[PDB]
């Protein structure tokens, strides 16, 4: 146990630090815990971890944190899955430990550039589809139905004023209808909507699939239907087959979308699991050029994640739910998406919570193409009322209420 | 530190749970060191849990110092002193201190430290002119009986 | 019926008086309300209380005035779930019962009585209980407790 | 909620059913939570799911069971991650609930049918291997240069163990490369099987962080006659596990399944999901082994093993059943008993898992070949006792003393 835990040791500029948070069964130290999670997730005097710091929880009993330094060598060179194995495999089985939850991942320069990183990034994602200076907005079309009328649906919606429309998470195939045509009726209605308004439409195809095969004949088509945009579940997929996809985004110019399903079977509890932000991090390395991480309209910790995947450097924060100072040696961002519970009344704080690096998907307007309207218009107010040097968190009830009166569909949203 | 009669509804910003082990002052600082820490209403039948059993059992209105210790909660009862027994007696006491706030910073707190027979309360200043830069309580309130007149 | 007031969540904020009861449980039976201390002993200055007898097991209850009222004869009854208690409705939850042994007697019609039913322990309305002339009880129900709610 | 909890409705033949606890946040109706459940997890006519049935879980207080139908229709034929992004997606995350957890699912034998299934399954496995009549040993080498792991998989081998498996965290590192490793394992087996006559063979990890590695390495395995692979199905995806499968199936090679990771979302009792219905859906993915650790909570690990092993399962909640499960002729999984284990267990393992399952173990006084055959005498040993009638769960300690006065490799693990 004191081959392991060693207060002190200062780390290296090359080791992954972890930061967990435990609690102990009664009659277990804290110290005697944390060499604990060190052992169990590590071991050759070079291939142990080792357990740095331990310090409670301010305002709790029996819990603590403890901060773990892995050596280099541990990890697989570009390889998300095999970080995951490493410190994540056996650690939450340990029967000295009532719970346990990792809080904070240090990926090292060295190790971080071994990764492809997002297929294109925040800059580039913006000069692909030209667009500048505001935030995006889309929604996800309901009912959540035949390929044709859903194409209608879609071409309504993104001819209305929105930049993305999504497919439900949910559906990939299904007796009612086919992915194939899915795809052949979307792409119409987006090379329609194109074809009229002059600007760039997309739609976040899913190309979830059971098999990897699938999966790239899935995404193959959208690329011969000239669809800019993809969509795919992380979590419920895996990691192989998100950086699988990833690697064929970049080398073939598709956007990648990740939707975060199923991640609160994973870091709901506040005490057990992996905490999102540590997912967040993983992902960025694994691939993804945009990412849901859902609004908040805690506070602290959804900042966090929000510098955490877009920023070049991160200074550590415990307030803001940083533990380790993370510089990403120029890897480029992923873009945050908002949603749960949004419609115009929220577009205000929405704007000033993320700024303009962000996407916005929204829900049921009275009169589809008077929603994206609605939308498009509460957006544009925002983003020139913040310019000109408005508060957003205060005066957002009249931007919206005078944007209102320009467009009688922003009025009838407003209205509710 | 407020000294607060037991008095029903005084201020009208609600009604809930809050616990602390009692101790005698006779009894000294090994009683106070042994009292439950850990109060936890909960459940839904919001019966009391204490991590150990405690032999005296009384509640301090959730007033706002109450409420604020949390953990460390302890109550001390002290007996008086009067040279004339005709002179009327001083009541009895009761001292709500959080053991959590053990260590002594606060000049103007006062603290509970140990009398050469039972317990005393000190100032924070006095204390660290003594340098006791502990104690085993920091009171948070003053006592004062029911009184209807 | 019986008169009802619910414990809130957020009440902790400032109660200017609270009042402690001895707890008893429909598992643990008749026995135990009988066990109970049934004066406790007010030396109180912001509240220093002693009982008659050692308990395990201590309810704090704020100063609602029914609760306040009954003074010695105080206790609190658990039971798992309100349904089978309850003459009416219920919604699934814990309940708390404060009985005071004191009156007992079945003199209020409407009254609601704890009783030891062939289950367990059941609240039964004072007539009901003149028709069996059934002249006492456990303890005479003042209020029910209900927990608290988000 | 009305026109999801329906009290009065008899599931379909074709239903898929699921059972889910949870404790509703305070003042919120078991009813109401059991009906959001439902359309959390569905649409929210024939494109929602119903709850049927609620009931309080005895013996604990603000707890509850709920039973929810969904018509065949929503999932994707042949998708595990169709039915989970469908089923456990976001449901999760609901807001009156303070926890939910998943206990078990129904899957109809529509839907059965529409998997592939183990590549082999037990009864194929035994007559690939040509071992019949006891369960399977191996172990795992506790420590190298690729061929000085070779020597140890060598001895382990040729000492008598029928497998050996590589440390579940080892992929490839800079101090080992997968494609070394995978060449001195595969001259080890091929001397250990010349030598002994029998079929030997080792866990090699395949897993990876593409899909085409994932191949690259399988492909090798084949290559160099390799009877068996292992991939890590929780940290490398669902997409990636079913692919290996068919690959598999194709090529003739067992697939060895190991649940790392599993304790992020099953070990606490009041949140997430249970690994019962993991092990369904990996049996409907594919796998021919599954570790389900050891018992040396009973009734629950023992109620899984038969629902992965058995062809017909019927409702037993003492064992936490919750539903009759017709597996349709699929072919079950041999179940890995692993950790915490020696010599001393054997007779519990062997009365407690029967005949179809492998035993996994962890050094001996003499070394490795000492070791396995120490494994490999306690292992007969107490099959033949079991033949006769013997009671191992008492004369266990008798038969182990006896075996050790023949065989003084096992009388030296029994010594300690």
């Amino acid at each position: 146990k004191l081959t392991y835990y060693t207060p002190d040791y200062t780390p290296k500029d090359t080791d992954l630090l972890a930061a967990f948070r435990f609690s102990p069964q009664p009659g277990v130290p804290a110290d005697e815990a944390g060499a604990a999670i060190a052992a169990e997730s590590s071991t050759m005097d070079r291939y142990k971890g080792k357990c740095y710091h331990i310090e409670p929880v301010q305002g709790e009993e029996n819990s603590y944190f403890a901060f773990i330094a892995y050596p280099l060598d541990l990890f697989e060179e570009g390889s998300v899955t095999n970080i995951l194995t490493s410190i994540v495999g056996n650690v939450f089985g340990f029967k000295a430990i009532r719970s346990l939850r990792l809080e904070d991942i240090r990926f090292p320069v060295a190790l971080v550039k071994t990764f492809q990183g997002p297929p294109h990034g925040i800059q580039v994602e913006r000069d692909l589809l030209n667009k500048y200076g505001r935030p995006m907005l889309g929604c996800t079309i309901k009912p959540k139905l035949s390929a044709k009328n859903y194409g209608r649906a879609v071409y309504e919606c993104l001819r209305g004023g929105l930049d993305f429309t999504k497919d439900d998470e949910n559906i990939n195939s299904q007796p009612f209808q086919r992915w194939r045509d899915r795809f052949l009726f979307v792409a119409d209605a987006i090379h329609k909507s194109q074809a009229e308004t002059g600007e760039i439409k997309g739609h976040y195809l899913n190309v979830t699939a059971p098999t990897c095969e699938e999966m790239m004949k899935r995404a193959e088509f959208a690329k011969e239907l000239g669809m800019p945009i993809i969509m795919h579940d992380f979590l419920t997929a895996g990691f192989t087959a998100n950086t699988t996809l990833a690697k064929w985004c970049r080398d073939n110019g598709v956007l990648l979308h990740i939707h975060r399903a199923m991640h609160a079977v994973i870091d709901r509890q506040r005490n057990h699991g992996i905490h999102f932000r540590v997912l967040a991090k993983c992902l960025r390395l694994s691939g993804g050029d945009h990412l849901h991480s859902g609004t908040v309209v805690d506070k602290a910790s959804t900042l966090g994640f929000v510098d955490l995947m877009r920023e070049d450097h991160i200074e550590a924060d415990r307030s803001r739910g940083v533990f380790f100072t993370q510089d990403w040696a120029s890897m480029p961002g992923v873009l945050p998406v908002a949603s749960g519970g949004i419609h115009v009344w929220h577009m205000p704080a929405l704007v000033e919570i993320f700024g303009d690096d962000s996407v916005l998907q929204f829900g049921g307007h009275p009169w589809n193409a008077p929603g994206a309207t609605a939308n498009r218009v509460a957006l544009e107010a925002c983003v020139q009322a913040r310019n000109e040097g408005r508060d957003l968190y205060r005066e957002g009830g009249d931007i919206l209420r005078e944007a209102g009166k320009w467009s009688p569909e922003l009025a009838a949203a407003l209205d509710l | 530190i407020p000294v607060v009669r037991l008095k029903f509804g005084e201020v009208a910003e609600a009604t809930s749970v809050v616990v602390l082990p009692v101790c005698k002052a006779e009894e000294g600082e090994k009683k106070i060191l042994e009292a439950p820490m850990e109060i936890i209403a909960g459940g839904d039948f919001k019966v009391v849990e204490a991590e150990k059993g405690w032999k005296r059992w009384v509640v301090l209105p959730s007033w706002n110092p109450v409420a604020a210790i949390g953990k460390g909660g302890v109550a001390v009862s002290f007996r008086d002193r009067k040279v004339l027994p005709w002179d009327g007696k001083e009541e009895p006491l009761l001292v709500v201190a959080d053991r959590v706030r053990n260590v002594v910073e606060a000049d103007d707190g006062y603290y509970l430290v140990v009398a050469e027979n039972g317990l005393k309360l000190e100032k924070g200043s006095d204390l660290k002119a003594r340098e006791v830069k502990e104690s085993l309580g920091m009171v948070v309130l003053v006592v004062r009986p029911p009184r209807e007149d």
